[PDB]
């Protein structure tokens, strides 16, 4: 249930707009390789899987404080969001670091499995843990399912969490929880495969509406707005054959209005 | 705050049955896994069975699977272990332990134990250290760095205490003098500014799978005293 | 039954949910969600697959609040559904064969099948076989008395999805000539290198009403959900392959309907 | 500026058109539309691309009929646009490596980027780099004082597309936080074997009005068109690769708008 929603406030001061860029968290193996992950290991048996922290991309998130409008109670209601991945043309650099596609050719473009996801809500994004291999020892500095069992590889209802920390929740361990998130709208698409091509579209004319069937958007509890993202673009193949995840930042522009509640 | 009381241990004829009880108080019982650990007289600790928060998942060590049945009553804050077809190899003090710190089944709070009489990881047997010096206790196994390690301290005639969980993390109330590391094929516990109280038996535990919670044999650390 | 007016008044609507585990074969206790490794090149005359190698349809029966003690039935109106755990395929460091020397592990890919159904009766199925001479193992329910026409259309191969982890996906499909009280949706994509493509959002809803505006009417206050979500093949370091499946979520909104 | 009513009348509307040439690098006098051949495997610490290797954004300022000397501005309402010469890639007999012995030439394929913008101000752009230590050559305009932050988001890397054949595509994207007076559309598709997919038709129109019904308002009677149409890589017989680009057509309808 939550709160009982009343009328929408009108007036020139009844609308506000917030924007932000959300950095990607791919692992950052050293101070020069911001936006990349550590090179990927392979063929570790399920019984001895223990990835390094700098190899694991994580969800990005930020809490945006909104103007205090109570100064009947009011809440900021998120109505629309414009969002976009920043820096897609940087993958047209094929002269740096990447393995040549063949003798005398250019570098190999970033390609492979990718995941593009964003969420807007008045609460932190609620997440459900699912694991490829429950026996994985995840490293210090990450937050992954507690007390994992073999059912963590399908559905273990004890693996609930709030996306409440940045660069902490590995993407491979968590997904948005459809059984919750009453105060959040989320959108994501996964495409896996060695040769999956990145496909990214930019325009400042597209808007996603955040209202539900009753015309209510996410209501910002404690005057805070939550943005979340994960934009793994694919793998970068170095000249030696090693591979690293590559991520890019995401822009948000959210329009909000004042809404009466009881 | 937290209190655990085991009961039910007595003498049992081989092939007989016995039911152990553990009364829990001082914490939210239904929020944590519960574990049974046994220790034969003069030997080390052995993981026997554990159970999920709501009892919907139960796991057993091979030697007792089919004979033992673990259960819990969250309305009464009680944990149970039903032992059938008891063999002489089952003779041990049985501990009741909570699963609070970390992700990989470390054992935080232990009870006083109850005695039942029926009738992989390499540790050095002994280590000596001078007071104020620094002592190292090692736990060895194949690719132990790939698995999480927990370290426990047990003073003679007392219940085990968790000093390190998930390789390097120290619980609240444990001094920074105790330190743990895990890499390669050896995990090491380091005790610094050694004190008289630090002298005890020290155990390493590894979580490899749902039924595999191996313990090490243990090391006696002796502080040179008089 | 003859459908009358929709009842109104707060207590007239209800909303139920459940997570439905996949039944991929589960070769051992640690590999829940996977199948046994796949055999190959067995002649049609000696095709004899093991049970743990065969993915099966998932199904469950969700109890609804009792209505009768003026007959009423629960009518499913909408469903929100989603495949759970799609990002776990971003683990390329465990178990999977390297794409090349010094590279990362090979992603899960290949043939996949994604299917769900919501109805007031058990999903009704029709059997079709790749090879009618296949000897299906103990524990599975497959077409009885198969013949060569089982490979195209044998109308005797009718079944209800009335048991979980028992009807192999490769043997059965939703029966379009029946299922008057069920809505089903499925998409098959086949091939070695087929990339998995999975979308998640809590903003999409499927309406379950038919042309007359009637949704599934729940017999005996029982709502049926069914699913099959084979995501592709996992390639181990040695080259062996296993199916990988994922669980599916349901949130169904229902209302009280008068019937005569 | 405060937007008032739309002017009506036969003379209240105007229409402009232009062809915008691509800026791929032009390595010599004969290879207009191509780039210099690509180098590969230069370490991030010593990345130093030549200018003729870097495709750049195209832009042009179109003068409009003077309106003033109660103010009026030209308002861009619609745009028809398409890529020019898409069928030239059906030349497989010239220069391109054979697909196999006795076969025809390899088609242009690979990573591609197609983008256009219309506004009353120069396009506002944001700098993002694959490698921040890259030494960009004389004659290009690239992010000033790059740091590792420039590989994700460095808010200091702001620029106007105010010079043609100067801003390398691999360095700059349209800035979503600005461009209040410009509409931009772009699509990137990367990968070695990405097939070019290009549609042409004179019946398709993009509306340039915002949610308020206002189009880009042309400051100083000037309209700005921008484009980047990298089609893919051309593979020569020796195995070397060059970008190939094509020009873009614009037809923009405008109308007179009152402003205060």
């Amino acid at each position: 249930g939550g709160v009982e929603v009343l009328e929408v406030k009108t007036g020139v001061d009844a609308i506000t707009e917030v924007e932000c860029f959300l950095n990607p968290e791919m692992g950052d193996p050293d101070e020069n390789l911001r936006g990349f992950s550590l090179k990927l290991s392979a063929e570790n048996d399920f019984s001895s899987d223990s990835p390094e922290r700098k190899m694991l991309p994580c969800y990005s998130t930020a809490r945006i404080p909104l103007p205090n409008l109570n100064e009947n109670l009011l809440m900021w209601e998120a109505v629309t969001v414009q969002t976009e991945v920043i820096g897609i043309t940087s993958m047209l650099n094929l002269h740096a670091g990447s393995q040549k596609v063949h003798e005398h050719g250019g570098g190999k473009p970033i390609q492979g499995s990718n995941f593009h996801f964003f969420a807007v809500g008045g609460d932190p994004l609620e997440m459900q843990g699912v694991l490829m291999n429950y026996r994985t020892k995840y490293p210090e500095g990450t937050i992954t399912p507690k007390n994992p069992t073999a059912q963590s590889q399908v559905m273990n209802t004890d693996h609930k969490a709030y996306l409440d920390k940045n660069n902490a929740y590995p993407v491979e361990c968590w997904i948005p929880d459809p059984s919750r998130n009453e105060n959040t709208r989320y959108f994501g698409t996964f495409t896996g495969g060695e040769n999956v091509p990145p496909v990214l579209h930019v325009t400042n004319t597209a808007t996603t509406v955040l209202l539900d069937e009753q015309g209510v958007g996410p209501l910002c509890k404690a005057d805070s707005l939550y943005v979340s993202a994960a934009d793994i673009c694919g793998l970068f193949t170095n000249s030696s054959g090693t591979q690293q995840w590559r991520g890019l930042a995401r822009y948000f522009k959210i329009r909000l209005r004042k809404r009466s509640v009881k | 705050q937290v209190q655990l009381v085991e009961s039910g241990g007595t003498l049992v004829q081989p092939g007989g049955s016995l039911r152990l009880s553990c009364a829990a108080s001082g914490f939210t019982f239904n929020n944590y896994w519960m574990t049974w650990v046994r220790q034969a007289p003069g030997k080390g600790l052995e993981w026997v069975a554990n159970i999920k928060k709501d009892g919907s998942e139960k796991y057993y060590v091979d030697s007792v699977r089919g004979r033992f049945t673990i259960s819990r009553d969250n309305a009464k804050n009680s944990l149970f272990l039903q032992m059938n077809s008891l063999r002489p190899e089952d003779t041990a003090v049985y501990f009741c332990a909570t699963v609070r710190s970390g992700r990989y089944f470390a054992l935080d709070d232990w009870g006083q134990g109850t005695l039942v009489t029926v009738s992989v990881l390499t540790q050095p047997p002994s280590v000596s250290v001078a007071p104020g010096k620094t002592a190292r206790i090692t736990c060895g196994g194949d690719n132990i760095g790939s698995r999480p390690v927990h370290w426990y301290q047990q003073k003679p005639g007392q219940a085990p205490i968790l000093v390190v969980y998930d390789d390097s993390n120290r619980p609240s109330g444990i001094p920074e003098r105790f330190s743990g590391s895990n890499s390669g094929n050896t995990a090491t516990l380091t005790i610094s500014r050694v004190e008289a109280g630090d002298e005890a038996d020290y155990y390493c535990q590894v979580w490899s799978s749902s039924t595999d919670h191996p313990f090490g044999g243990g090391t006696k650390v002796t502080v040179l005293h008089h």
